[PDB]
């Protein structure tokens, strides 16, 4: 309609240089997107990485199987007494660990 | 919708307005605020400066929204 042209004059006819009102306008504004963009964009990535991440299966096929048989042949071999004549290496190594692997917090310390 | 606008003096303004609401009604306001001329008034958010024919609204702006006033001088 008219032969101003008011497009390419504001960003080019006068910058930054021509008014520190502007261009400090200008640097508020845009750091304060920067800080949300960062500070949002990282929020995501623990959104993101916390459910299509640490929520997904893996290989489990005996979990509970290892915790039974495990705890089947350990319980039903003590019961009213540390039964060991009849606890091999194994079965008594099972009885030995589980009562050394409860806390090992020194093992050495009794007179000093 | 309540917001805030910072000028070049680090001075943050809380004003009570609505979406529907132009610049050139914002501006009017601050002034009665403050005492400066609407016409010296200029609001920039996002780096982009406000039309007063636009509403608020139609920068994206919602309460809490925090706008940047300068003072304009004679220029033509």
């Amino acid at each position: 309609h008219m032969l101003g042209l008011g497009a390419s004059d504001f960003e080019f006819g006068v910058d930054p240089s021509a008014d520190p009102e502007l261009a400090l306008a200008l640097r508020v504004s845009m750091e304060e997107q920067r800080q949300r963009q960062e500070e949002e964009a990282r929020r995501a990535a623990a959104a993101s990485a916390a459910e299509a991440g640490i929520a997904t299966t893996g290989t489990e096929d005996s979990d509970d199987a290892l915790l039974k048989m495990t705890i089947s042949q350990q319980e039903f071999g003590r019961t009213g007494l540390p039964d060991l004549s009849s606890m091999t290496e194994e079965e008594q190594i099972a009885y030995a660990m589980q009562m050394s692997l409860q806390g090992a917090e020194f093992g050495q310390a009794e007179s000093a | 919708m309540q917001i805030f606008v910072k000028t070049l003096t680090g001075k943050t303004i809380t004003l009570e307005v609505e979406p529907s609401d132009t610049i050139e009604n914002v501006k009017a306001k601050i002034q009665d605020k403050e005492g400066i001329p609407p016409d010296q008034q200029r609001l920039i958010f996002a780096g982009k400066q406000l039309e007063d024919g636009r509403t608020l609204s139609d920068y994206n702006i919602q309460k809490e929204s925090t706008l940047h006033l300068v003072l304009r001088l004679r220029g033509g």
